[PDB]
């Protein structure tokens, strides 16, 4: 647990180094649910994915 | 000064110096016409203190008192009133023929016995006393 | 504009009235402020007088428009210009005149800022200035009681608007001689309490007893005068210190003897310590009625509660010797006779309580320490009457099976059993002075006081089997002679009991509990209506305070009786003063702590100073600790308050016991014993969450006898609260158990706390005082301070002798029914307007003949208003016999 | 009832706050929950300490 | 300090999870100068927020009850929202957007606790 | 106002001496406490070892050993040495371990639930009793229902049998249903613990039993105690998805309301106080007495009683001398207690809008009108129907 957002980071991260590049999302089909249950481990983290997505991307 | 003694002296001026404090906030005889006894109470205790900084010539300089001004005359055979390692300056100080023992040559800068001037009378020196013999 | 030379050059404009009501203030902001404090010529102040005619007009018209952000930081400034830039002692005309428009905006700030800090700070520069203004001020306070403008404003402006005079702060005389009391009384009546403290003199309310008395007729009915004059006695108890207080109080009695309505004079006379009241009272009762009426009933119900003739009830004295001149006067056969002795409720209780059936015991176990205890209970239970008394006649049970102290303690519980009933017994307090060995014999002279309670018969004979023992010179003999002595009577002193308890050949160090009844007897002898001024008297006490310092406990009880000694009369302590001062004691100085703090109690204004301090502990002297931890516990403050101080202090009191406790183990054993005994005398506020929560932390706190003392609180109404106390005491009782002295203490908590199963309401008060002093407090007092680990604390233990009624039965203008009456209850109030105890008759309503219940539902006013009908006499389900003035008789019952 | 509530509610305010000041303070400063029954104890507490076979572990 | 877990300084350090929330999600602050000239419009939003937080007096004497449920409803592109952060950021309260969201309830991630 | 203020002024003082004097005996006064009691405590801390790992003391063995669940993770079976007795160690708590090798040193420390804290809302009513008059039979009702089997036994010991156990305050908003749970609470000083419906269905599934079967389990342990389940309507009327909509999850929910009242694993003297703005939601089975005994229903105030509605509203404003009750009695009538709460909100809201900071009859008046057409309104109109 709380090892999902924080490989949001290091994406985000390397890509930035990276330049020049791209980061082109195929299916951000389950990286962003409409549900977030979370009051189980695993649906807790796709919920955090989502958060961190969304706020390295106005970075970016 | 030993601890021992200041420590259950400490608790007992304290306890009240606090206790006296809560009274004085609480005032309901602002009004009031009392003649008639049984209080006759201001109803608040307070207390202070001041105290005067002096004490004269301290030291005379940063470094300790030494020589200073006021004369005295220090009989031989005190150590309640001693001879110390900053007095050596002191001595001579315009010294007197009422002193018959007074110096004739130099100084014997820290302690020793110092010559005593050719003797005309013993009205000034006392007596021997040695606590010698009576030890044991 | 607000710049200069609109009003600082007599070329000048109105203008800036017109910005201020909706745009921005300019003429009660600082323009005024500004040029007043300029300069210091009175030119310019002259200018400020022409604006005035704009601005009264302007001032309710911004009322209508209502724009609070305008108001609240623009005339705080006001402050300035009206009283600080005039100086106003040394120029009258310019502060007189610009408070007609400007004296309602002050106020704004007053109502709006509603909390009591700022209406302090307001009221300082407002009492110069309206005393200035006077006549002037006449016309201000009209100006607001008809209306300003019909708004939701003006309602709460008012009551604060009439306040300003009467603050009576920091105020200089040039102007102060003027009674401003007729107005102030008619319209409104929170002000009036406030001028009488404040003035703290017999003045304020001789100003005010005249004119109640003229409104008796004038501007209402007399019912309604005698409600208004309840609300300032019991709001005037702080600000005013007692020997001051006392004095307001002889002022009120000039009115209600003008008046047909009574009781009232004579809960004030308990507080005086005073016979001489209660006889003239009856004739000018007498004088002023031809007819019998509510003058003659109110007169009556209100003695019987307690009144002052030694310590505790009420005398047979006065009502047998008035009683040559009131059994001439034969208006009833059968009214007379009943009405005057507390007869009426005693017949109906001891009826109902036959048919319901109270045993009113202990435990069933026999031949231990263990029921030494129970024999007790037994006493406890049925110090309100019950029907133990079939199986005492054979006493097999309690009597035998207890010894020592216990025996004696025992035997006093025989003749508590006939307590307020009209047969003293008949075979078992007639025939244990004729049962043979002396301890059932003294103990039961202890019960011979008991049954002698507020009734006027003395059934078995109190004083007399007393007269005979004291001459004796048997130890055992008169220590209970004497109990029964201080028991029966009331509060003071009487001339044939005094001259008789005079010879001493008592007990002046013993380990003996039962040894300190002499002290509290003694003590009350002493002083007087306005003292004796027998100078023997005083001597008695001296004589057994200055042998005593072998015994901690028999040491504390002679400063308590020397302590009762100052109770009373302001003039009386005066008195007294001179035989105290001939001899001295080292002992009077540990004395005097206590000793102050009960004389003090009757008002808060020296009583708190005092109280809850440490100033004679540091505990490294004996002396120190003697009297000095009961005063912490601050026991007597809530009674004599009013019933709003009450609510602050449950949350002071039980942060109270843990500060004690651990600042002094010995204090610990003392303060939290006292504590227990506090709640059921002071009744501070709420009883539903309160004892549970209580029992839960004694846990933590030490002793076995803290739970005892607790469960004195827990009775009030005797089924309600008390089952649950009882419950959870229960438990850890039977959790843990060692030594058969535990097990004593835990016994005595469980049965102790009941009354129960349609038994009334029974708690320390009667009912009628709300500003009563303690006197019949100090039988329980006296047994919390001291060792309850003996068995011999039980004697004076057994007796906490009061009663509240659960009767509603109300006497009409002349039907006197015996009907009862529904009630509304109420736990608090929405003002203080009522602080004489009636809320609304909305609420929940409780029923007649149907559990009166204490604070948390202690207030009561009978519900029919709409029905029109007013208690004379106040409803709280009271010890006295109702009254009411109906104009609509009984209502039914009602479902809700 | 407008007026009469703010009073009320200013005056608890006060009271309310210097109850908290008061109730951090006191404490149990510093006592001992066990008394005096359980010092015996103590001395055995010790030795289990040295032991191996204390603590167990619970399992299934 | 972890040779005991023994409590060494409290930290002056205490991040709060208001401005988080406020952060991640996005809102670039404005003023009144960007519709500016539609006067009763912006005159409004300060009536409702501004002066019940910052001083609750006002509208204990106007009566009723401080604001609970403000409607601002709608379309968007008129600025209205725009506002609303101009009178947040001067009051000093944190304005905390949710975009329809329980993304941004992470202290249990579902709504109806999103409440408490 | 003069009357009140002496005692005030007093109160707040005597408060301050209170504060003062605790200074006192924390810092110099000492007589049990001393130099010893410090050595106490350098003592035991030294011999119990600093850190103390926390467990839960779930239960005691008299033997010397407990079983002792440690809050690291994995638990353990220790023993009941060192500082404490069997009996001194109590169920639910938080407990020391000495930290080198797990044997329960004591218990200073009580554990809390984490439901129970967001759950729970403080007792008191903002509407002072006595003044939520108007229909002031029925708010009587809930005292003698709810507050009076554990504030008086007497009645219910002679009267015999089973007490009860509930009330169900049902109909129309604004009739105070909230105000009354509160004042009960309050009064008795039992633990109000405070659910939304809502909270019954969300996302995650059955989280509605499980929420419901914790809350009251939780009550009987910190009982006596009221719980109030706040607006049981959503059980239908929400649906996150297609599973928590639908018969599944309003079964459930209801299925376990009957199990937990009267039924197996019944409940004390602890209540469950209902608010329901519908019990058209609600079955025939929760609407049974004898799991929710006496029901009270408020009915839509009536011409006389909406004086004394509007009077409520009116007290937590600024108190009205001047508002024309008959012109609201008049205009609209057999409407709710929200509809009072609407005419009150309308006149505030218009004073706002010129910065007049009070409301007057004028600006109830203005509002009135409106208000009135506006109910009609809320539902629809359509095109003009």
């Amino acid at each position: 647990l709380g090892e999902g957002p924080r490989m949001v980071r290091d994406v985000f991260r390397l890509a930035k180094e990276n330049a020049p590049a791209i980061i082109f999302i195929d299916e951000i089909d389950a990286i962003a649910t409409k549900r977030f249950d979370a009051q189980t481990g695993a649906d807790r983290e796709v919920q955090r994915i989502l958060l961190e997505l969304l706020n390295q991307m106005d970075g970016f | 000064e030993v601890p021992k003694e200041k420590e259950k002296e400490k608790v007992s001026t304290a306890v009240l110096s606090i206790t006296a404090k809560a009274k004085k906030k609480e005032k309901e005889k602002e009004k009031k016409e009392e003649e008639k006894m049984e209080v006759d109470e201001a109803e608040k205790k307070e207390e202070k203190e001041k105290k005067k900084e002096p004490e004269p010539n301290f030291q005379l300089l940063d470094n300790p008192a030494r020589v200073m001004p006021a004369q005295l005359k220090v009989l031989s055979m005190t150590e309640t009133c001693r001879y110390q390692p900053f007095k050596p300056l002191s001595i001579g100080g315009i010294i007197i023929l009422k002193d018959t023992s007074e110096d004739i040559e130099e100084l014997v800068e820290p302690v020793a016995a110092h010559g005593p001037k050719i003797e005309e009378e013993e009205q000034e020196p006392e007596p021997p006393e040695p606590f010698e013999y009576i030890d044991d | 504009m607000e710049e200069g030379g609109r009003d600082k050059t007599p070329v000048q404009s109105q203008q800036p009235s017109a910005t201020a009501p909706s745009g921005a203030d300019e003429k009660s902001s600082g323009k005024e402020r500004r040029d007043a404090g300029e300069k210091d010529k009175e030119q310019e102040l002259s200018e400020e007088d022409k604006q005035l005619q704009d601005e009264l007009e302007m001032l309710v018209e911004r009322l209508g428009e209502k724009d609070t952000s305008l108001y609240r930081p623009a005339l705080e400034e006001l402050r300035r210009q009206i009283r600080s830039s005039t100086t106003s002692m040394t120029s009258v005309p310019k502060p007189l005149k610009f408070l007609r428009p400007h004296y309602g905006k002050l106020k704004e700030i007053y109502e709006n800022m509603a909390p009591g800090e700022n209406k302090c700070f307001a009221a300082d520069i407002i009492s110069v200035l309206a005393m200035t203004m006077s006549g002037e001020r006449e016309c201000l306070k009209y100006r607001l009681v008809g209306s300003q403008e019909e708004l939701a404003s003006w309602g709460h402006e008012y009551v604060r608007h009439l306040a300003g005079e009467v603050a009576k702060e920091w105020q200089e005389l040039d102007d102060a001689e003027k009674a401003q009391r007729e107005p102030l009384l008619t319209l409104v009546k929170e002000i009036v309490p406030y001028n009488m403290a404040h003035n703290a003199e017999h003045e304020a309310c001789d100003l005010l007893m005249e004119i109640e008395q003229v409104d008796m007729l004038e501007k209402d009915i007399d019912e309604n005068a005698y409600s208004k004059v309840c609300l300032y006695l019991t709001s005037c108890v702080n600000y005013v210190p007692e020997p001051e207080n006392s004095a307001l109080l002889r002022c009120a009695l000039g009115v209600f003897r003008k008046f047909s309505r009574f009781p009232e004079a004579l809960r004030l006379a308990l507080m005086l310590n005073d016979m001489e009241l209660v006889e003239d009272i009856f004739t000018s009762c007498k004088d002023v009625v031809v007819q019998k009426q509510m003058a003659f009933m109110l007169g009556r119900h209100g003695v019987f509660l307690e009144l002052s003739e030694d310590v505790e009830e009420y005398e047979d004295l006065t009502e047998i010797m008035s009683n040559v001149q009131l059994n001439s006067n034969f208006l009833a056969l059968a009214r007379e006779l009943d009405i005057m002795e507390p007869k009426v409720p005693d017949d109906i209780y001891k009826t109902h309580l036959e048919n319901n059936r109270f045993g009113g015991s202990g435990s069933q176990v026999d031949s231990a320490r263990m029921n030494l205890a129970s024999s007790f209970v037994n006493g406890f239970v049925n110090a309100a009457f019950g029907q133990d008394k079939l199986l005492t006649d054979d006493g097999n049970k309690w009597l035998y099976k207890n010894k020592d102290h216990g025996m004696l303690s025992a035997a006093a519980s025989l003749g508590m059993i006939l307590l307020w009933d009209v047969d003293g017994g008949l075979t078992q307090i007639d025939k244990y002075l004729y049962s043979s060995e002396d301890y059932i014999k003294s103990g039961a002279l202890l019960a011979c006081g008991i049954v002698n309670s507020g009734v006027r018969n003395e059934c078995d004979p109190a004083l007399a089997l007393l007269s005979d023992y004291v001459l004796h010179n048997s130890n055992t003999m008169r220590l209970g002679s004497i109990f029964g002595l201080g028991l029966a009577y009331a509060g003071s002193n009487r001339e044939d009991v005094l001259t008789l308890l005079l010879p001493v050949m008592g007990d002046s160090k013993s380990s003996m509990e039962v040894a300190g009844v002499t002290a509290l007897a003694c003590g009350m002898i002493a002083v007087g209506s306005c003292n004796g001024d027998v100078t023997s008297t005083i001597l008695q006490t001296i004589m057994e305070k200055s042998e005593t310092e072998l015994k901690d406990t028999y040491a504390r009880w002679l400063p308590l009786g020397l302590g009762l000694n100052h109770l009373g009369k302001g003039e009386a302590i005066e008195a007294i003063l001179a035989a105290l001062e001939v001899v001295s004691e080292p002992f009077r100085s540990f004395a005097n702590t206590l000793v102050d703090v009960c004389a003090y109690a009757g008002s808060g204004n020296v009583l708190k100073v005092q109280q809850l301090l440490h100033i004679c502990s540091e505990h490294f002297d004996s002396k120190e600790k003697e009297e000095d931890k009961d005063k912490k516990e601050k026991k007597d403050k809530d009674k004599k308050e009013a019933p709003a101080d009450m609510g602050a202090h449950q949350g002071v009191a039980v942060l109270g016991i843990a500060l004690i406790a651990m600042g002094e183990e010995i204090g610990a054993e003392m303060a939290l014993r006292t504590f227990g005994h506090l709640l059921r005398y002071g009744e501070p506020t709420l009883r539903r969450a309160v004892p549970l929560a209580l029992a839960l932390i004694s846990v933590s706190n030490p002793r076995l006898n803290i739970l005892d003392t607790l469960s004195k609180f827990s009775h009030d109404a005797d089924p309600e609260v008390s089952y649950n106390s009882i419950f959870a005491m229960g438990m850890v009782g039977s959790g843990t158990n060692n030594a058969r002295l535990a097990a004593m203490l835990r016994q005595l908590a469980q049965y102790h706390a009941k009354d129960p199963n349609n038994l009334f309401m029974v708690r320390l008060a009667q009912g009628l005082t709300h500003l009563g002093k303690g006197t019949l407090t100090l039988c329980p007092y006296h047994s919390d301070r001291q060792l309850m680990s003996q068995v011999a604390v039980a004697g004076l233990l057994t007796v906490l002798v009061s009663f509240l009624d659960v009767r509603n039965i109300i006497l009409g203008k002349s039907h006197y029914v015996l009907y009862g009456l529904v009630a509304a209850m109420q736990p608090r109030m929405l003002v203080t307007f009522d602080e004489e105890l009636r809320p609304l008759p909305v609420s929940v309503r409780v029923g007649q003949a149907v559990d009166v219940v204490g604070q948390a539902g202690k207030p009561k006013t009978i519900t029919g208003f709409q029905t029109h009908t007013t208690p004379v006499l106040l409803a709280h389900g009271e010890r006295a016999e109702l009254a009411t003035e109906e104009f609509l008789p009984v209502t039914p019952i009602l479902e809700g | 009832q407008s007026t009469y509530s703010r009073q009320i509610k200013q005056v608890e305010d006060d009271i309310q706050q210097l109850l908290k000041k008061i109730n951090e303070l006191t404490g149990i400063k510093e006592s001992d929950t066990g008394l005096a029954p359980p010092a015996l104890w103590d001395l055995a507490a010790d030795k289990q300490t040295l032991q191996s076979e204390q603590p167990l572990q619970v399992a299934r | 300090r972890n040779d005991s877990y023994t409590l060494h300084k409290i930290l002056p350090n205490k991040v709060d999870p208001l401005v988080s929330l406020m952060m991640v999600e996005k809102v670039p602050d404005s003023t009144y100068e960007m519709i500016g000239g539609l006067d009763k419009q912006i005159k409004e939003i300060k009536e409702v927020i501004e002066l019940p937080v910052k001083h609750p007096e006002l509208f204990e004497a106007l009566g009723i009850a401080q604001p609970k449920g403000v409607l601002l409803y709608g379309p968007p592109g008129t600025g209205k929202t725009l506002l609303a952060r101009a009178v947040a950021h001067h009051t000093d309260c944190t304005f905390i957007r949710v975009s329809g969201s329980e993304l941004v309830q992470k202290f249990i991630g579902e709504g109806a606790r999103m409440v408490r | 106002t003069q009357c009140r203020l002496k005692l005030l002024k007093l109160e707040r003082i005597k408060d301050y001496l209170l504060m003062e004097e605790e200074f006192i005996r924390n810092q110099e006064q000492m007589k049990p406490l001393e130099e010893k009691q410090e050595e106490e405590r350098s003592k035991v801390d030294d011999l119990r070892g600093t850190p103390m790992s926390v467990g839960t003391l779930e239960e005691i063995i008299d033997d010397n050993h407990a079983i002792v669940s440690t809050s690291v993770g994995s638990e353990h079976y220790v023993s009941i040495l060192s500082f404490v007795d069997k009996d001194l160690l109590e169920p639910g708590c938080s407990v020391l371990l000495n930290h080198k090798v797990h044997a329960v040193i004591g218990v200073l420390m009580d554990d809390t639930d984490p439901l129970v804290t967001v759950m729970k809302v403080e007792k008191a009513p903002q509407e002072t009793y006595a003044d939520i008059g108007g229909l002031d039979n029925q708010i009587q009702e809930i005292k003698e229902s709810v507050e009076l089997p554990l504030t008086h036994p007497e009645y219910y010991e002679e009267m015999g049998i089973k007490p009860p156990k509930g009330v169900i305050l049902y109909g129309p908003p604004g009739t105070g249903k909230t105000l009354l749970a509160k004042a009960v609470a309050n009064q008795t000083s039992a633990t109000f613990l405070r659910v939304v419906g809502s909270e019954l269905i969300q996302k995650y599934l059955g989280d509605g039993p499980k929420l419901v079967r914790e809350l009251f389990r939780v009550a009987e342990e910190h009982a006596p105690s009221i719980v109030f389940i706040d607006e049981i309507d959503a059980i239908g009327t929400k649906r996150y998805d297609s599973n928590s909509g639908g018969e599944r999850e309003i079964q459930r929910t209801m299925l376990e309301l009957l199990n937990q009242l009267d039924g197996f694993d019944s409940r004390g003297d602890v209540k469950v106080i209902m608010a329901t703005n519908r019990i058209e939601t609600l079955d025939p089975a929760l609407i049974r007495p004898g799991r929710i005994d006496r029901k009270i229903e408020f009915p839509l105030p009536d011409e006389k009683t909406k004086k004394r509605i509007f009077q409520i509203h009116t007290s937590r404003m600024t108190l009205a001398d001047d508002v024309t009750l008959d012109d609201l009695i008049m205009a609209k009538d057999d409407l709710s207690g929200a509809d009072i709460k609407a005419i009150c909100t309308e006149a505030g809201l218009m004073a706002l809008r010129e910065r007049r900071m009070k409301v007057t009859n004028e600006d109830f008046k203005k509002s009135k009108e409106n208000v009135l057409y506006k109910k009609q309104e809320g539902t629809p109109e359509g095109l003009y129907l």
